[PDB]
């Protein structure tokens, strides 16, 4: 018994309708008529919200403009007018065959070049036998960034991690960090440490860089 | 409005078990069926079994066949799910909570000589009250400028941060001047280092203008190891 | 349950309020289930009387008296025998007495202890008394196959006159014959004492109204409209509401029961009250 | 339905398509059993 | 099964160990329903 939704992931300009399909091996009616498949949404830091119940009905306190379909094999949430509220992961969940299953979920969301700023180790971290350099790329959008490390040009690898921020609910952009980690020992044998970006808001990569020292 | 009551979070070696508990206000898991799910940080829900309100049917994932008992105290005033030989795989929050169900009857063959014979199959219907979950997990950080520079500064804006470095386990919490300042700052998820040590950064954006005058704090709070760190972010 | 052992049918029915109890929409129960099973009547067998004749075998005699009057027992001047006895016609009743044989001269008043009030008094009439009772429902039967392979006839629907069932008695002749009656009485309590009237001490269904045969249903009638006169010291017609009950008992044999099918159309019995029966 | 009251099980058997006619693999019925019982 | 022909009821009886046998707290049956049925 497998559940597919689809798509993955679903950005939608405000106001305007979305369509999750929710897809099983086997079909989900009972002998008696009802479709046992209900819809969840996640926000940020919350519990699952019920969507829509036995396929077709609305839970408590749901708004209207969610509304479930679907008989058998295929069913699908439509969301008219959406806005920041309902942003977050849509999880389908098929009741008729043990063990109940969760889908994987689709998530839901609402061009800006990342701003680049460039952070040397502090004296205080050199000290203790460690440099970590910290690149910033700042309110970008679409989400996909590319940061590449670069030691008096030569392409690192292994020695970095990266984070990204959350969806900010008022200019709609994401922030990223990564950081660069060596030894005192490596990082004292180089000069240039340089962090290239790239994204869809860049018509070429943009190179930060800093001299050791000065 | 049923409120759910979970039992604090943990912190587990590799190898053991915990036993993660559930109350419900006016004793309701007496009338409304248990169900546990789980959800690891940034992956989906993943239902883990239930128990019928009757206190006649158990059920579980395939997943937690053989790791997992589901039981209740009588008068069914407190659940508990126990989940055993816990690897970096079962960290996650747990969760308990209530749904409803329609037993329907499937086969049934009417018999002239006496009673009949039925089949009765409880189909889960929906899930209702959610707990708060329960965090099960399977060093203080070291607190570092991000100075801000000409290499940080740009229109009118300068960026500097703090750097909080090789702490176990999570949580950490970030304030700005002792909450004051929250406008342009970007406190970024945790990573996982290969030493099995976790770091962030926190940063913010301020007006250029400001660093001759306006002082940056950064506040760092640890509570697994009890450390507050307050670091001052200077050019 | 249908003939096909296996999956159930929703089906309705009526039943009157007289056949079922509620347990405890709401929930409700056949009465007879508490004391007994109950077994269906035969949708071809009536329950019309018939006059039966009685024999002896040889060796033995029927006597029968000629005398037009008898106190109930002692001598008859005229005595007679015959071969067998004339038709009588099993009719099953409580109270008053339907399409028996008639009395001459007048009024009989035959009772095993006058003086003793724990006795009856048997009354029997001279003239025939006309009693016109009906049951304005032209019901259909929504025969249910509950098998496998017999069959049951449940009611259908009620349709038409939809009033009441209820007997039509000629008023000025029950008045009349009364009082024939209470000169008999005069009779044997004396020309100086009042006679009154009055229904039944209540209690069980079937000796407090009338229970009488009408074509297969059962009538339970109150006979207050008969039973309520007095007579002093020396059209116009009579409505009697009536009740009908599928689940009787006759005899007042406990322990069993017997369902009577319903009867398709408009019914109509009549019958002659012929003597009373009272206490 | 066995002797065992609680449990049954299944079992099989042949018959005459004279014996039985097609209902409405495919679902057949005894043909006596549309006008009366049957005995051994 | 009481009379309800519809639900079923949990009652309990005393048996001696010369009418009952074991099937196969254990599961027991009645001597008799190997052989014939038992008339009262």
């Amino acid at each position: 018994v497998v559940i597919t939704q689809s798509p993955l992931f679903l950005p939608v300009t405000p106001g305007e309708a979305a369509s999750l399909s929710c897809k099983c091996s086997h079909s989900l009616q009972h002998s008696t008529g009802a479709n046992y498949l209900a819809w969840y949404l996640q926000r940020p830091g919350q519990t699952p919200r019920l969507l829509i119940h036995l396929a077709t009905h609305r839970a408590s306190g749901v708004p209207d403009r969610f509304s479930g379909s679907g008989s058998g094999t295929d069913f699908t949430l439509k969301i008219s007018r959406v806005e920041s509220d309902d942003v977050g992961t849509y999880y389908c969940m098929q009741g008729l065959h043990s063990p109940w299953t969760f889908g994987q979920g689709t998530k839901v969301e609402i061009v800006a070049a990342p701003s680049v700023f460039i952070f040397p180790p502090s004296d205080e971290q050199l000290k203790s036998g460690t440099a970590s350099v910290v690149c910033l790329l700042n309110n970008f959008y679409p989400r996909e960034a590319k940061v590449q490390w670069k030691v008096d040009n030569a392409l690192q690898s292994g020695n970095s991690q990266e984070s990204v921020t959350e969806q900010d609910s008022k200019d709609s952009t994401y922030s990223l960090s990564s950081t660069l980690t060596l030894s005192k020992a490596d990082y004292e044998k180089h000069k240039v440490y340089a962090c290239e970006v790239t994204h869809q808001g860049l018509s070429s990569p943009v190179t930060k860089s800093f001299n050791r020292g000065e | 409005q049923v409120q759910l009551v979970q039992s604090g979070a943990e912190v587990k070696k590799p190898g053991s078990s915990v036993k993660v508990s559930c109350k419900a206000s006016g004793n309701s898991f007496s009338n409304h069926d248990v169900h546990w799910v789980r959800q690891a940080t940034g992956q989906g829900l993943e239902w883990m079994g239930w128990m019928s309100h009757e206190g006649d049917k158990t059920g579980l994932a395939q997943k937690f066949q053989g790791r997992v008992t589901i039981t209740r105290d009588s008068g069914a005033s407190t659940v508990y799910m126990e989940l055993r030989g816990l690897t970096a795989d079962d960290t996650a929050i747990y969760y308990c909570l209530t749904g409803s169900k329609h037993r329907l009857r499937d086969y049934f063959l009417y018999n002239e000589y006496g009673p009949n014979y039925e089949e009765w199959g409880d189909y889960l219907a929906t899930l209702d009250v959610w707990g708060h979950g329960t965090a099960v997990t399977v060093k203080g950080p070291s607190v570092f400028p991000l100075a801000p520079s000409s290499k940080s500064t740009s229109g009118g804006t300068a960026a500097l941060g703090c750097l909080v470095k090789d702490y176990f386990p999570e949580p950490v919490t970030v304030s700005w001047n002792s909450g004051a300042l929250t406008s342009g700052v970007h406190t970024f998820p945790a990573v996982l280092q290969s030493s099995g040590l976790y770091s962030l950064s926190s940063v913010v954006t301020v007006p250029s203008s400001s660093l001759g005058t306006q002082t940056y704090i950064c506040n760092v709070n640890h509570k697994p190891s009890n450390t507050k760190v307050d670091k001052k972010v200077e050019p | 349950t249908t003939e096909l052992r296996d999956k159930k049918q929703k089906v309705y029915s009526l039943f009157y309020r007289l056949d079922v109890v509620q347990i405890n929409n709401k929930e409700y129960r056949l009465i007879n289930c508490n004391t007994s099973a109950c077994t269906q009547a035969c949708p071809k067998v009536s329950f019309e009387p018939i006059p039966i004749h009685y024999c002896a075998p040889a060796g033995f005699a029927i006597l029968k008296c000629k005398d037009k009057k008898f106190n109930g027992t002692g001598p008859c001047p005229s005595v007679s025998t015959v071969q067998c006895t004339h038709g009588i016609k099993p009719v099953v009743s409580t109270q008053l007495l339907l399409n028996g044989s008639l009395a001459e001269e007048e009024v009989m008043i035959r009772s095993e202890n006058i003086t003793n009030n724990a006795k009856n008094i048997l009354v029997q009439f001279n003239t025939p008394v006309q009693i016109n009772c009906t049951r304005p429902n032209n019901n259909t039967r929504k025969s249910i196959r509950i098998g496998p392979g017999q069959a049951f006839y449940a009611t259908g629907d009620i349709i038409g006159d939809i009033r009441q069932a209820h007997c039509n008695v000629s008023k000025a002749t029950w008045n009349e014959t009364l009082g024939k009656v209470v000169k008999q009485l005069r009779k044997h309590f004396g020309n100086n004492t009042i006679i009154r009237f009055a229904n039944s001490s209540g209690g069980d269904l079937e000796v407090t109204t009338h229970s009488f045969n009408c074509g297969g249903e059962f009538f339970y009638c109150n006979t207050s409209g008969l039973f309520n006169s007095t007579w002093i010291s020396n059209n116009d017609s009579i409505t009697l509401p009536c009740r009908i009950k599928q689940i009787i008992n006759m005899w007042q044999r406990i322990g069993q029961c017997m369902y009577a099918p319903p009867i398709q159309g408009v019914i109509r019995c009549v019958s002659n009250i012929t003597g009373l029966i009272l206490t």
